[PDB]
């Protein structure tokens, strides 16, 4: 009889609420430096090649990136609640687009 | 001014961008003012929403 | 480079979506999220790459993006603007 | 009631106030990972001015840092000192009696009525390495001892309640409980607390659901008593290899963990597919592959009746049924008869030849390989058959398979032995 | 119940009537696995009569 009695797991949401205070207090990057880097190199490749990338333009891009995407991810947020939901869908995304003008 | 204060309830003596977004954020006249600008290195204030909470 | 899309990988736009007060994740978000954030870069990418052609340059600097980025009115603080 | 057994309990232990630690770098919070920046609620504290009492973070507040499981910590949080969310540090454990039960020796009951989410008691041990904890389960394992004292803090990190604790030790496990144990963060450390699933009331006995890794260890029967007891105590095995059906059941068919190791062992590991464990998808492979011997021990054989009140597979059925083909020993025969078998293969039966979920001729052959013993087992009174009706079945099926004669010539031999068989006198009882 | 010391050896019931009266205790507790041969059962049933 020299068994364990588990711990369990814990309720979904008090983790997640737990790191949205540990996300929400803390400043650094999100976003991997290495692939987001690589992304941009894409995204550049397509008009002309040959276009060499400064460190404080990609910062700089990463930056503007996850200031839009946490912008856009409060008004979606707000979508949901306002639908009587908790879950985001990509129709609040959508929505939340369009009514910004960003979508026509 | 504003960023020094909301550094001293931090408890630090070194103002960084956090404190400077602190401060913009957290003044509505300053908001109005500085609405359309993204603070580098400047974090989020921390807001959860009040029936997102459970009961 | 071929299809680094997949680069933005799943816990980081979790924890991007988290930062924003978000509690729960559809599993179809996640390619919106790619494609707006895709769409966004392309938009700021473009707007630098004339910029640095029409300055006779081949490297884009920091000073085109912030630029760019002002001129879309998502002006930037910290870069030398 | 029961007499209260509070201080022999206590005298059984060392009784600690607080946990202990083999050292200071184990169950610190975050992997040790010291956040400088604690988690400050942002409630202002609320005294009240007649009682003194710091009302801040109570149950119905919103203090974030109490829905998070956190602890506010004194001299660090806005909600001031002596607030309503520092129940693990004030120690304001429920008030609690020690009663000895019918069967699972000292039992925790309630004395006062607990409200609902309510902290009852922190459960108490000394906080242990892994390494420790093997060295300490193989000397207790060696004394004998029949009590489960550890819990996993977790990954790692144990807490033993064997000789050093708290009254949480002596809650007994329930199938359904009426609290649950629960895990939250104090200061820079990491406690396990148990909380109120549900109201109870004075002298209701305070139970939680042990969720036990066995580490290989032999199940215990569950004597809780129940409607929703398995019977055992138990949960997920090894990560595999461990169990392909459930114990009962495997031993049943003459499989032990030697077995259940062997085909997984020989298959898994050479590029050939077995599932997870899950029990409610029968592989008939491995029943069909496993090796059957008699039985000759009555423990074997109420763990093949509960396989047959339990299992409904054709294959496990077929393979038991093969199993008491070779089984011959009549002690264990008459205990099958005591554990009222006939009952058990008139469902076997109903189930194969009566509901259709195969083919005929495979059907026969297990009909053939179902009558023998049934035809072999020492019979001397009507009495046993009268507690299964099993006659009415065996004429259905004859009946029903009337164009396969001889099933129906050795059902009827059968019956003509079964009928010369008189009835146990059962005196009769006043009206 | 099955130890060496028996319930009976301490009333008036002869020895030849015990396997009679375990069979009234048995019947009397409306038990139906109950068989006469099954001395073991008798004695259990016994004891849980006398002492539940
Ligand atoms: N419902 C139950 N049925 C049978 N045994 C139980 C049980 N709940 C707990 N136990 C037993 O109690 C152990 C936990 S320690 C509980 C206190 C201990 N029985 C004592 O009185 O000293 C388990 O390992 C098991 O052996
Ligand atoms: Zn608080
Ligand atoms: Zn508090
Ligand atoms: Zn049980």
């Amino acid at each position: 009889t020299g068994g364990v009695m588990k711990p369990h797991r814990y309720r979904p949401g008090t983790v997640a609420l737990r790191e949205i205070r540990r996300y929400q207090k803390s400043t650094e990057l999100l976003i991997r430096k290495l692939p987001f880097q690589r992304l941009v190199r894409e995204i550049a490749q397509d008009f002309k090649t040959d276009l060499r990338f400064q460190s404080a333009a990609i910062g700089a891009l990463q930056e503007a990136s996850e200031a839009y995407l946490v912008g856009l991810f409060e008004d979606t947020n707000l979508c949901a609640i306002h639908a009587k939901r908790v879950t985001i869908m990509p129709k609040d995304i959508q929505l939340a687009r369009r009514i910004r003008g960003e979508r026509a | 001014e504003l960023a020094g204060n909301a550094a001293r309830d931090n408890k630090k003596t070194r103002i960084i961008p956090r404190h400077l977004q602190l401060a913009i954020r957290n003044d509505e006249e300053l908001n109005k003012l500085l609405g359309r600008v993204t603070i580098a290195q400047g974090g989020v204030l921390p807001n959860i929403q009040a029936v997102l909470l459970p009961k | 480079l071929r299809d680094n899309i997949q680069g933005i990988t799943k816990p980081a736009i979790r924890r991007l979506a988290r930062r924003g007060g978000v509690k729960r994740i559809s599993g179809l978000i996640y390619e919106e999220t790619r494609g707006v954030l895709k769409v966004f870069l392309e938009n700021v990418i473009r707007d630098a790459v004339t910029y640095t052609e029409h300055a006779k340059r081949k490297t884009v600097t920091a000073m085109d993006v912030v630029y760019a980025l002002k001129r879309q009115g998502r002006t930037l603080y910290g870069f030398g603007g | 009631y029961p007499a209260d057994k509070t201080e022999e309990a206590l005298t059984t232990f060392k009784t600690l106030s607080q946990n202990s630690y083999q050292n200071k770098t184990l169950g610190n919070a975050h992997n040790g990972r010291s956040t400088a920046d604690g988690m400050s609620c942002d409630c202002e504290e609320n005294w009240d001015t007649v009682s003194g009492i710091n009302n801040a973070c109570g149950e119905y507040s919103e203090c974030i840092n109490r829905l998070t499981s956190i602890e506010c910590i004194s001299g660090t949080c806005s909600c001031g000192d002596d607030c309503q969310n520092q129940r693990f540090q004030k120690k304001q454990y429920a008030p609690i009696a020690v009663f000895e039960t019918e069967k699972k020796g000292y039992g925790v009951r309630a004395q006062a009525d607990i409200r609902q989410d309510a902290f009852i008691y922190e459960y108490l041990g000394e906080v242990i390495d892994e390494s420790t904890f093997r060295k300490r389960k193989e000397n207790y394992d060696n004394q004998g001892l029949e009590h489960f004292y550890f819990m996993m803090l977790q990954k790692g990190e144990f807490i033993d309640a064997t000789a050093k604790g708290g009254l949480g030790r002596f809650c007994n496990h329930s199938c359904r409980p009426n609290a649950y144990v629960d895990k939250w963060e104090v200061g820079n450390k990491l406690r396990m607390g148990i909380f109120a699933k549900r109201e109870i009331y004075k002298g209701e006995e305070i139970c939680f659901d042990y969720n036990v890794d066995r580490y290989g260890a032999n199940p215990q029967k569950c004597y809780c008593g129940e409607d929703n007891c398995i019977g055992f105590l138990g949960g997920r095995t090894q990560t595999d290899s461990a169990n392909i059906l459930p114990v009962p059941i495997a031993e049943a068919l003459g499989s032990t963990n030697a077995q259940e190791q062997r085909w997984v062992r020989l298959m898994k590991e050479q590029n050939k597919s077995i599932k997870a464990s899950d029990y409610s998808s029968i592989n008939e492979d491995y029943v069909n592959s496993l090796e059957m011997r008699p039985i000759a021990d009555k423990d074997e054989a109420s763990k093949v009746t509960s396989a047959l009140l339990k299992t409904q597979d054709y294959i496990i059925l077929r393979k038991l049924i093969e199993r008491v083909s070779l089984t011959k020993d009549p002690e264990v025969l008459k205990e099958i008869v005591r554990l009222r078998g006939y009952q058990c293969v008139a469902n076997i039966l109903t189930m194969i030849v009566l509901d259709q979920e195969q083919q005929q001729v495979d059907v026969e052959s297990f009909t053939l390989s179902v009558l023998d013993m049934l035809e072999s087992w020492p019979n001397s009174s009507r009495n046993r058959i009268s507690s299964s009706q099993i006659e009415s079945v065996l004429e259905s099926v004859k009946t029903k398979l009337k164009k396969i004669q001889p099933i129906g010539k050795k059902i009827n031999s059968l019956l003509n032995s079964w009928s010369k068989l008189e009835i146990s006198y059962k005196i009769p009882k006043s009206q | 119940p099955q130890g060496e010391m028996d319930l009976l050896d301490s009333t008036r019931i002869h020895p030849e009537d015990y396997s009679l009266a375990r069979k009234m205790a048995a019947d009397a507790l409306d038990i139906e696995d109950i068989d006469d041969d099954d001395e073991s059962a008798m004695r259990n049933a016994i004891y849980e009569m006398v002492f539940p």
